[PDB]
RNA sequence: GAAAAAGUCAUGGAGGCCAUGGGGUCCGGGCUUUGGGGGGUUCGAUUCCUUCCUUUUUUGC
């Protein structure tokens, strides 16, 4: 086990995360509730040995700092005076002495930090006020737009829809890609180009930056993220380490915009600077069938930073939101927005909203999108910071939402547009994208099994 | 390797023409320096005006095939061992341009090097109807590439690990004609998109494994002073069939292996490095084609109204 | 993707601070130029060993 922020802060690679573990150790009691009601990874009995550590190592620090002063000061009074006199021997010996002590002192005192650091590193971001307590069942709702079609005949799955109109293959793709794979074609790619060329041209209309973001990261952004690149119950993928070492597969592009800001300066007039980024991703995620739970999946993530105040981003965040609910409203799916709990929030979210879609064919709701609010998780992991027109740096916000799931969307469409016959109606924004009005039978026949 | 056809001319400028990375980080519209630990050597951040250009020429040849008839396939990314071995593709060795997945963690998985492969998977072990050939499918993913020419040109865009690739692949009937006029019509789709955006290319007949023909299009570089590759179009006339299986049932109903097809429809890196290169100006400007105009919304492209993201690392001279 | 060389205004020596060639300001003269980042030997390492990064040489798909 080990931590590959802090590995980068030791060979030179970045700076050493500048934890704000202080904003709260002033009231531990305010800390231990936060951790008790987030439920995360650390509990709220091992604080107090954190605490233990960084003052041990916050001492051991200052008399480091001294001993290294007087060094300096002897050293110097050695360059001034320049071997036999009194003086240049006292001044040798108190050299060696204190040569020996920072040697005996400096292993203690990175291990301390080590530790220190491995151990706080695992705590969570702090929570709003308004956001509910408890499990996902006490998720608290907002809007809610749409109601459910009315059917004359009971919904297909759209497992089932898919295959119908030959546009998604599940069957027999062990051999071909492994386990939760699928093979969209005709219709179903017409359908996700559109829906992706739509909402990138709905996001260029209203000032935001097109980027595009590696799919192949490495583990000191997705640390920074934070998330768990090597770990047991993990889901991120890693490519071989004998072709390739210290690379990892980008879960979503928030990790490889977030990676392209580390360590880089923004102009106050410029900011907030938002960003949006298609591009795929791919989880391991180790229901039992259909496009629900895949790997891969093509997605469209919009990151922005603003300044450091909570106004700011929490105004940067409502703007996400209303931004998402009108696309769905254009592209006419009817959809709850919630408020996540503390337990699951995450580590970095601060302020988190989910938007479920009706699915009839499921039976029940289902996420398709969602958008969270980091304050400073991200800018103090990654060291992104921001100058002012005095020209200051300080820590900026960052927000990440998830501006459209193919997956999810054509599920959902699929389920609500279908038709008693087995065809499956189009929205009105993605006609010109499809260029049919219905999705018809296909005019190719499928393919038959002749293998074993 | 013989010439066939050369259409277009060489542009003219009255000053030194600059190369694309000098373009593209004046106006911003790409990132290359200090990525190392970001997403590993030789990775490309594109922002601004370059993924709109990204945009315009990974749905302008799209639009194009899918108006004159075409049947898009979305493919995965993370393909089995089989597939790749019955492509053509050795993965196996030390020295392969596949990303291998760990093995303690999955069994057998290797990412999606193009998708070409995974096109060809579809038809694993599945006979396809006599009347829907030609079946010609257009797939536009990202692929990704483990080995790079570091010596050569290290600092460019030219050779790339990640990449966003436009392939077309085609399925046609036993016969060899057959195979050799659906390359033909390939070639001549590809050749009338590149005259679209307005780029001097030179296509070529590669000479000589699997492959029984290669017809390579290579595009003109002001900038580098050097053609360079920009598709290339290889025909496989029962290699693919014979390592995967993949038949097709004739008017009499017996199996039969059938002929597959595989070309390139365009790929982002080079399309933009012979844009920027291409449509040089005196200030840094590039001029946008004829035909993304209605998609990049700007008809000359200039400086960026935002300041450049400087830097704040430990690697600096203080 | 691998192996090798250099290293910050340039050349050359110098672990206790430089010679020459340089850049800018002021009256030929004068002022003035701390070396890319992180680790080890040392009383002090821009100089001895190692690592990250920039540049350069060989091999290869
Ligand atoms: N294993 C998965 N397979 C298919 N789709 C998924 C999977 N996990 C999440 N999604 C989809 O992607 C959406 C993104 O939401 S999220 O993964 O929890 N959050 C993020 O990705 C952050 N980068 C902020 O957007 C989900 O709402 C859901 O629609
Ligand atoms: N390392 C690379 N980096 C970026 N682009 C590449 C790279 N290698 C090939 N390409 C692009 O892909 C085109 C085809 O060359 S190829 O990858 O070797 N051949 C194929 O992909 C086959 N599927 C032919 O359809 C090239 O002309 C170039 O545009």
């Amino acid at each position: 086990n080990r931590n590959l922020l802090y590995e980068y802060a030791r060979e030179g690679y970045s700076a050493l995360p500048q934890l704000d573990i202080e904003r709260f150790c002033a009231c531990p009691e305010e800390a231990a509730h936060a951790l008790e009601l987030r439920k995360g990874e650390l509990r709220s009995a091992d604080l107090p040995a954190i605490i233990s550590t960084w003052q041990e190592l916050r001492q051991l620090q200052e008399q480091i700092r001294s001993l290294e002063e007087e060094k300096a000061a002897v050293t110097e009074a050695v360059r001034a005076l320049l071997q036999q006199d009194p003086k240049y021997q006292g001044l040798r010996a108190r050299g060696r002495e204190i040569r020996k002590e920072l040697v005996h002192l400096y292993p203690r005192e990175a291990q301390l930090e080590e530790q220190f650091y491995l151990q706080a590193l695992k705590l969570p971001n702090q929570t709003h006020p308004d956001v509910p307590v408890g499990d996902e069942s006490q998720a608290r709702v907002l809007h809610m737009v749409g109601d459910k079609p009315v059917f004359s005949f009971q919904p297909r799955g759209h497992l089932e829809i898919g295959e119908k109109l030959d546009i998604i293959r599940q069957k027999r793709l062990s051999h071909v890609s492994g386990h939760r794979s699928y093979y969209l074609r005709g219709a179903g790619a017409l359908l996700q180009h559109g829906l992706v060329n739509f909402t990138f041209n709905k996001l260029l209309r209203r000032g935001f930056t097109p980027m595009t973001v590696p799919d192949l990261l490495r583990g000191a952004v997705f640390e920074g993220c934070g998330m768990t690149p090597n770990a047991n119950p993990s889901q991120i993928y890693n490519i071989d380490p004998a072709r390739f070492k210290d690379l990892n597969l980008a879960g979503t592009a928030e990790v490889g915009l977030a990676g392209y800001f580390m360590d880089h300066t923004v102009a106050f007039r410029d900011l907030p600077v938002r960003m949006v980024c298609s591009s795929t991703c791919y989880r391991a995620e180790t229901e039992p069938r259909g496009l629900y739970r895949v790997h891969h999946f093509t997605k469209v993530e919009m990151f922005g930073v603003t300044g450091p105040g909570l106004e700011q981003s929490s105004q940067l965040l409502e703007e996400f939101l209303s931004l998402q609910m009108e696309i769905l409203t254009e592209l006419g799916l009817h959809f709850r927005v919630l408020d996540m709990p503390t337990q699951e929030l995450g580590l970095p979210a601060y302020r988190k909203f989910d938007i479920e879609a009706w699915m009839p064919g499921r039976g029940r709701f289902g996420e398709v999108t969602s958008a969270s609010n980091c304050t400073d998780f991200q800018s103090r992991r990654l060291h992104i910071m921001f100058q002012t027109e005095a020209g200051e740096l300080q820590f900026a916000h960052t927000v990440n939402a998830t501006a459209c799931a193919v997956p999810r969307l054509l599920i959902a469409l699929l389920e609500s547009n279908q038709q008693k016959d087995g065809s499956v109606l189009v929205p009105p924004a993605l006609q010109s994208y499809l260029g049919t009005d219905r999705i018809t039978a296909p005019t190719h026949v499928p393919l038959q099994y002749i293998g074993p | 390797a013989r010439v066939l056809h050369m259409v277009g001319d060489k542009p003219v400028f009255s000053f030194q023409p600059r190369g694309h990375l000098e373009i593209g980080e004046k106006l911003d519209i790409i990132r290359q320096k200090r990525l190392s630990h970001v997403s590993g050597h030789r990775s490309y951040y594109l922002r601004g005006a370059g993924a709109l250009l990204q945009h315009g020429l990974v749905n302008f040849t799209f639009n194009k095939l899918l108006r004159r008839g075409f049947t898009p396939m979305t493919v995965p990314d993370l393909l089995r061992g089989a597939v790749f071995e019955g492509c053509g593709m050795t993965p196996n060795a030390n020295p392969s341009q596949i990303y291998n997945i760990d093995p303690a963690r999955f069994k057998d998985l290797n990412l999606a090097g193009t998708a070409e492969v995974g096109l060809a998977g579809y038809f694993m072990d599945h006979t396809v109807a006599f009347r829907d050939l030609p079946v010609r499918m257009v797939c536009s993913s990202t692929c990704y590439r483990a080995e790079t020419n570091t010596g050569q040109e290290p600092r460019g865009l030219y050779r790339v690990h990640h990449f966003t690739k436009v392939e077309m692949f085609g399925v046609t009937g036993p016969g060899l004609e057959q195979s050799s006029q659906l390359l033909e019509e390939f070639l001549s789709l590809q050749m009338e998109i590149l005259t679209e955006l307005g780029l001097h290319f030179r296509v070529l007949d590669m000479p000589t494994l699997p492959a029984y023909r290669k017809f390579d299009i290579e595009a003109w570089m002001p900038g580098r002073g050097r053609f360079g590759e920009v598709t290339s179009a290889s025909n496989c006339t029962d290699f693919q069939s014979r390592r995967l299986h993949i038949m097709f049932q004739t008017e009499a109903g017996e199996l039969q292996f059938a002929h597959t097809v595989n070309a390139t429809a365009c790929a982002v890196p080079r399309l933009l490095i012979a844009l920027l290169e291409s449509n040089q100006q005196k200030d840094g400007s590039v001029l946008v084609p004829p035909a993304l105009q209605s998609y990049l919304g700007t008809d000359r492209i200039t400086a960026p109204t935002h300041v450049p993201l400087q830097y704040i690392g430990p690697n600096q001279p203080r």
